[PDB]
């Protein structure tokens, strides 16, 4: 807090002006956060272990009254830890020890139990386990679970609009989709009946679920419809008028009551009559006996004398019908109230077309339609209707799905029962209905409140589940025949079963990916992912502001497919996307912040994360720039609810590293967020020149960094360890303590690059809590450096920059600046064939002492020996016995008496044109082979290895606990000198008088001892692990892992670019005398070409350079005052000059840093340049450049006069230079390079492949032959399909013509087509080759 | 058949699983067998397999 230890040493100066209210919280929160509950232990239901354990639980027997219940459970150890299990290659995993509690209650109960036996913790599998930085390790490789997005649980209600039929009319569906369990689809039809179908099956009459329900139709039309009551009273048909029904129809007839005619025959009933009524208070009217022609019969009716039925529910009453349930002395008559517009008259319509009557045959017509073909039983289908939505096992909405269900249907309670009820059902076709009649909107799927965020926690669980269930068939079959008290929870629960559920997800899933690590921002950009079809779904929503990052998606086959999390997103309470607000309370705007979810944030209205406000924070402003519903609009002064956190939260960690990205078009900011993951790291972390302020942040929050655990001054610095001792306050009482980070060293990353860290703090330094000790790779003094900004021009160069291409001079390649190093795993196997075992000896056929000179006796490449190319690292033979030869060979080998071995030669030889140093040699060994002499050498060194470093914790431990006591003892009892006179060891002795301090010595002296067994125990299980014989797989007898780092550096054809989406590949690498240069003799590094510039519309790159260019100058301006070596005075003054600049910043500054050791030691550090910070929208501006430029001493044009090296002469026209940030991506060109002249072939058909990794020929295409018919070329294309490729005689016979110096070619028949023939063949099919 | 039926018990007998050769003693013959009988009684792999 106002400035750490490491930011004494480098300050970013920052333009931009609004203040940050939010820094940015945990950039690995979601992947940590999930996976933490799922693995916790919480007392209930919520999700967790626990949570998936009560849903299936407690797992009874069948009808035998023996129940199986669970009682806790727990994690063992891990079997290895997080390093040791990536070397062997098993998963980091940890035991799941589960008490169950059996119990048989006796048969013919009153339920109590003859016996219960509790089974202690019984395992079953091993579940992997989140890495501190969220990774997992499937099989020693860490894989990242991308978080995935899709449709939420509950009811939704789509259009389906358009293209149905193509007579308009829409149409209205509801879906209800649970989180398990069977879908229920409602739709609409073009006659507007409703029809429903379970899951996609075939269509049927919505009311024939209802039936299921056990619902008859009287019940049918009372639900879905209103009541019109008909009164006979004294003769010929009244009826009761409710004054609103008037509404949208006109007058069938005189309507008339109480001697006054309130409407005549013709006149439509408008506003005024209906008011009429109202007030008038009209109740009955006279009606004709020819109106209820079309209106349809609520209920039954029945003659009362001859008891027969007169007219069925839902029958459209006639004037004849009318008389014959007259005279049966009915008064009243109940029919639908029925309009075409308001109230529609579809259930009535659609009870016409079901052909089912009662409960069983719409059960019987349902079960025929899920399992058709076979006949129905009415228990079957009641069993199949009652477990489909009623049952709690086969469907679940869970909380969510119930929440959002009720939430769509305006119930008051958010949480439910997991099941469906009639209550439910019914209510859902109204909701419908009610859309169909023109109140209410449909949903749309693409709104964020209807998606739902899963990751890693919730997967995993869902797998567990899957695992329960397929255990618990088991158990009850087991329970079903079980013997009382033999058998206990056992010999019943597997662990084969439950294990591979989770086993089968984390191996091979979808979800389920290698970590893409090449560079930190890549790991970190890749573990905040997300996952979901037309261009509806894939298109950027209005609900994307502030939750996914509208720029940061690929470009290709998915687009919107996958997108990003925004900055500052989180995880919704209920799993939705909220992001961060402000609560603007009358006219001040509150710094209290305030998480809305996609449907909470909809009806407040939200100011802009750009608005002016001051002092107390009013809106300066009498109107502002605000969104309200969906729509973005000018806001007046006092309305907005709420305001943007930050100018940032819109965009994703990727773009948010984009300096001047409000600068650049959409397309370019995508390429170039979408390529800064790919930049390798280099041999010297650099520094981005230019940034945002973001980089820290990535740094840090990724843990390719070492972070401080406690504040305090360091004890030791080595590149291998770092040793703090901690400050007493932050120090806990007991073992006192120094805090010791292990540094990771060379080691190969996933991509191949290497991954080392180092120390960025001195001898005897503070170092404060939360500060970076070492950097990791491609990260500088805390910052993200993921390459090396450099000094460019902006000028055509004899077109070798011609299109994107690069033109770098020789500089850049001799600095070794943009160097990159490789470690690359290759391995040698020695399997078992029929013919005998591999043998790893050193002893190779046809080898000279210049090829095993490099190998040891054991046959394997020394450590640290240099190989390039055909070198070979491990010595291999495999048994071939009787080779059979042939006449002349016979007499080669008689005239040169060589024995041919009973071996073959298969040793490991490094690949061509590979070149680099041998930094590790590994070896596995089946258990029970003897190990080989280097193999022992290894155990011992790794034995030996062992001991030093684990001797290394106990000796600084030891160390920092006696140095406390030394300390605890002067107090009460201080003698100075005599103290440290007699042995260390015989300190315990010495008591103290009565006070804490006694029990303080009490403290040190239990956690001594503990350390001094702690120690003894980490050493024997770590030399176990060593000796033990590794598992391997079936047939392999030994392994050697061999591993080479190779360092190349930069060459024609290696992909480079900017942040702003420019690419380009290096076309020639020119000597630093053609470079053009300045007046003052310095050359330039790169020049690009401007062409690029206008057509791709970026033009932070050019701001980019501009500012850098400026940037570099205060840099060089120091680098002058420092070898004038002129004061700390004259330094100071020029560099608070520089973080002011003129007006209105939020960077604040100096004179409270001391003036001596800490200002001096900051400006070492900014020779090289001065770091600026552009925040992404709220980044600096042409004026700020320019006046930075004036203190730079450079031109405010930001051009200058550049000389070509070769004539010496100008250029015409000023060109602009200047220093702009550029990345090396990982697509060198000795990589993609391929050529093969003739390799191995594919044996079912005869085709090139690479065995050798000497790659297969080029795939020759379809496309390519039309280009070849086009042309008149038909001997190229014979040559390319036949003896070229497929002829397995053309081809040997050509290549013997090659080298005879005859060019022919005897084309054959391609095998491919020979095999057609025969398959075709091998049908009932004759086909012949005729003629000739 | 009796290698399976002993590595059913012993999968969680043993909590791990039973080593290759622990099934060997539990088996009459010279328990160096398990690796040869284990390898020609797995069957083939469909040459159809999509990777
Ligand atoms: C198990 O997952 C696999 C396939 C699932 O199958 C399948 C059908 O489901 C997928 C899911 C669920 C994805 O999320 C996905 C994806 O997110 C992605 C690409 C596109 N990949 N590219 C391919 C290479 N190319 C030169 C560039 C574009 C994909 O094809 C897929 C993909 C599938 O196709 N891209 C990105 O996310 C962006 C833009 C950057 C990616 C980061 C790096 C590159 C990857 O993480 C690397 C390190 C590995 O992780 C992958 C190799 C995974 O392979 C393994 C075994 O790990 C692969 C996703």
């Amino acid at each position: 807090m106002v400035y750490s230890y490491t930011e004494k040493k480098r300050i970013r100066k920052d333009f931009g002006k609004r203040p940050q209210v939010l820094d940015v919280p945990y950039l690995l929160s979601i992947q940590l956060d999930s996976f933490q509950k799922f693995i916790e232990q919480d007392p209930e239901g919520q999700y967790g272990l626990e949570a998936a354990f009560r849903s299936v639980f407690p797992i009874q027997s069948y009808s035998g009254n023996s129940e199986l219940q669970y009682v806790s459970y727990r994690l063992g150890e891990p079997v290895f830890d997080v390093q040791e299990c990536q070397i062997r290659g098993v998963t980091y995993s940890a035991p799941l020890r589960v008490k169950l509690r059996l119990v048989i209650y006796e048969r013919e109960a009153p339920e109590g139990t003859v016996k219960d036996i509790k089974e202690q913790e019984v395992y079953m599998g091993e579940i992997p386990l989140m890495t501190d930085n969220g990774t997992f390790v499937i099989n020693g490789t860490e894989r990242v679970i991308v978080s995935q997005l899709h449709r939420s649980p509950g009811v939704f209600f789509d259009s389906d609009k358009g293209k149905t039929h193509s007579s308009g009319k829409v149409l209205y569906n509801a879906r209800i989709i649970p989180y398990r369990g069977s879908w229920l689809d409602f739709e609409f039809d073009p006659k507007d009946n409703l029809f429903v179908r379970i899951d996609r099956r075939r269509k049927l009459p919505a009311t024939i679920i209802l039936r299921a329900l056990n619902y008859t139709t009287e019940q049918i039309l009372d639900l879905f419809f209103e009541k019109v009551i008909f009164e006979i009273r004294d003769n010929k048909l009244q009826m009761e008028l409710v004054p609103e029904r008037l509404r949208g129809e006109t007058a069938s007839f005189d309507i008339e009551a109480n001697g006054k005619v309130y409407v005549e025959k013709g006149r439509r009933i408008t506003a005024r009559h209906i008011r009429q009524l109202e007030k008038d208070d009209v109740k009955l009217i006279e009606v004709p006996v020819e109106y209820i022609a079309g209106k349809v019969v609520a209920k039954d009716y029945i003659d009362e004398s001859t008891g027969e039925l007169i007219c069925a529910a839902n029958m459209e009453l006639s004037l004849d019908l009318l008389a014959k349930l007259s005279q049966s002395g009915h008064k009243r008559i109940e029919t639908l109230f029925t309009n075409d517009l308001d109230h529609g008259p579809y259930i009535s319509e659609t009870l016409r077309v079901d052909p089912t009557n009662d409960r069983l045959s719409a059960l019987v017509e349902i079960y025929r339609m899920m399992r058709p073909g076979e006949p129905p039983t009415r228990e079957a289908a009641e069993s199949l209707f009652e477990n489909l939505f009623f049952s709690e096992d086969r469907y679940d909405l869970s909380a969510v799905g119930r929440m959002k269900f009720n939430r769509s249907l305006l119930r008051e309670e958010i949480e439910g029962s997991g099941i469906l009820s009639k209550d439910d059902i019914i209510d859902v076709m109204k909701k419908l209905i009610d859309i169909r009649n023109g109140k209410g909107e449909v949903d749309d799927i693409d709104h964020l409140g209807n998606r739902r965020i899963r990751s890693v926690g919730e997967m995993a669980e869902n797998q567990f589940r899957v695992g329960l269930v397929r255990v618990e068939r088991a158990v009850k079959e087991r329970l079903s025949l079980g013997d009382l008290d033999t058998l206990m929870p056992q010999d019943m629960i597997n662990a084969k079963p439950i294990s591979a559920a989770v086993k089968e997800f984390f191996g091979s899933s979808q979800l389920s990916q290698f970590m893409d690590q090449n560079n930190p921002l890549s790991e970190i950009t890749h573990k905040r992912r997300i996952l979901a079809a037309g261009f509806e779904v894939r298109d950027v929503h209005p609900t994307h502001y502030g939750r996914v990052c509208p720029i940061e998606t690929p470009e290709g086959p998915n687009i919107g497919l996958i997108n990003s999390l925004s900055v500052y997103a989180q995880t919704n309470e209920y799993g939705f996307l909220e992001t961060p607000y402000r609560k603007v309370t009358d006219g001040v705007v509150t710094d209290e912040i305030h998480y809305l979810s996609a449907i909470e944030e909809g009806n407040y209205v939200i100011a802009q994360a750009n608005s002016n406000l001051d002092e107390e924070g009013h809106f300066v402003e009498d109107l502002v720039t605000c969104r309200s519903k969906g729509e973005s609009s000018l806001f007046s002064r006092d309305q907005v609810d709420y305001m943007d956190v930050s100018t940032q939260q819109v965009v994703s960690v990727g773009a948010s590293l984009i300096p001047f990205l409000e600068h650049d078009d959409a397309n370019r900011a995508l390429m170039g967020a979408n390529m800064q993951r790919q930049a390798v790291p280099t041999l010297r972390a650099d520094k981005p020149l230019v940034g945002t302020g973001m980089e820290r942040a990535v740094a840090v929050d990724s843990g390719v960094t070492a972070v401080a655990k406690r504040g305090g001054v360091v004890q030791y610095v080595d590149a291998s360890r770092i040793v703090i001792k901690v400050n007493e306050d932050e120090m806990y009482p007991g073992e006192a303590g120094i805090d010791i980070y292990n540094l990771t060293k060379y080691t190969r990353s996933n991509q191949n690059t290497c991954i080392n860290q180092m120390p960025c703090v001195s001898l005897g330094e503070p170092v404060e809590r939360g500060d970076v000790l070492a950097d990791g790779p491609s990260t500088d003094l805390g910052e993200l450096a993921l390459g090396q900004n450099m000094r460019v021009a902006f000028m055509p160069w004899n077109g070798y920059n011609f299109e994107d291409s690069i033109l770098v001079s020789e500089r850049v390649v001799q600095e070794d600046r943009f160097t990159t190093i490789h470690i690359q795993e290759l391995a040698c196997v020695s399997r078992d064939t029929k013919l005998g075992p591999e043998e790893i000896t050193a002893d190779i056929p046809n080898v000279g002492e210049a090829a095993l000179s490099k190998l040891d006796e054991s046959g394997i490449v020394y450590i640290g020996a240099e190989v390039t190319g055909g070198d070979i690292l491990v010595g291999k033979v495999t048994p071939k016995g009787e080779t059979q030869l042939t006449p002349e060979e016979k007499l080669l080998r008689a005239i040169f008496g060589e024995k041919a071995s009973d071996v073959k030669d298969s040793s490991l030889r490094v690949p061509n044109g590979v070149s680099g140093t041998v930094i590790d040699v590994q070896v596995f060994t089946r258990d029970g082979v003897e190990k080989d002499k280097r193999a022992l050498e290894i155990e011992e060194m790794q034995l030996k290895q062992a001991k030093k470093d684990l001797s290394e914790e106990l000796q600084i431990l030891e160390a920092g606990l006696f140095s406390r006591i030394r300390a605890v003892l002067v107090a009460g009892g201080v003698e100075a000198e005599k103290l440290d006179k007699l042995p260390r060891d015989r300190w315990l002795e010495l008591g103290l008088t009565d006070e804490e301090k006694q029990n303080q010595l009490e403290q040190l002296a239990e956690q001594y001892d503990e350390l001094k067994h702690e120690f003894e125990k980490k050493l024997e299980a770590k030399r176990r692990k060593i000796t033990q014989g590794d598992d391997l797989a079936p047939g392999v007898l030994k392994i050697v892992k061999v591993y080479l780092a190779v360092k190349r550096r930069i060459q024609p054809g290696d992909k480079m670019a900017g942040r702003h989406g420019n690419k380009g590949v290096i076309s020639k690498i020119n000597p630093i005398e053609d470079m053009p240069y300045d007046e003052n003799g310095t050359p330039v590094d790169i020049v690009l070409n401007p062409l690029g510039v206008p057509s791709r519309m970026n033009i932070g790159q050019i701001l980019e350079t501009h500012l850098g260019m400026a940037a570099k100058g205060i840099g060089d301006k120091i680098n002058a005052m420092l070898k004038q070596q002129q004061e700390v005075a004259k330094l100071r003054e020029f560099i608070q000059r520089a973080y002011d600049l003129g007006a209105d910043v939020r960077q604040k500054v100096d004179l409270s840093t001391f003036s001596d050791e800490e200002v001096m030691r900051l400006a070492e550090n900014l020779r090289k340049g001065m770091p600026i910070a552009t925040p992404v929208f709220d980044g600096a501006k042409e004026a700020e450049i320019k006046e930075l430029l004036k203190l730079g001493d450079l031109p405010t044009s930001g051009q200058i006069r550049l000389y070509d090296g070769r004539t010496g002469e100008q250029f015409e026209r000023p060109v602009t230079v200047g220093y702009m940030y550029m990345l090396k991506l990982n697509h060198l060109v000795d990589d993609k390079m391929h050529a093969r002249s003739t390799g191995s072939y594919s044996l079912v058909t005869q085709q090139p492949l690479g065995g050798k990794a000497q790659f297969g020929g080029q795939r020759f295409g379809e496309m390519e032959v039309w280009a070849l018919e086009a042309y008149g070329a038909a001997y190229t294309l014979q040559e390319m399909l036949t003896v070229k490729s497929d002829d397995v005689n053309g081809r040997t016979k050509m290549y013997k013509n090659i080298v005879d110096g005859n060019h022919q070619m005897e084309p054959g028949m391609p095998e491919s087509f020979n095999v057609l023939l025969k398959e075709i063949r091998s049908l009932g099919i004759n086909i012949e080759l005729e003629d000739e | 058949n009796k290698l399976n039926r002993i590595s059913r018990q012993m999968l969680q007998e043993m909590g791990r699983e039973p080593t290759p050769e622990e099934l060997a003693e539990r088996m009459l013959m010279p328990e160096d067998k398990i690796r040869k009988v284990l390898k020609i009684a797995k069957e083939p792999i469909s040459m159809e397999t999509p990777i």
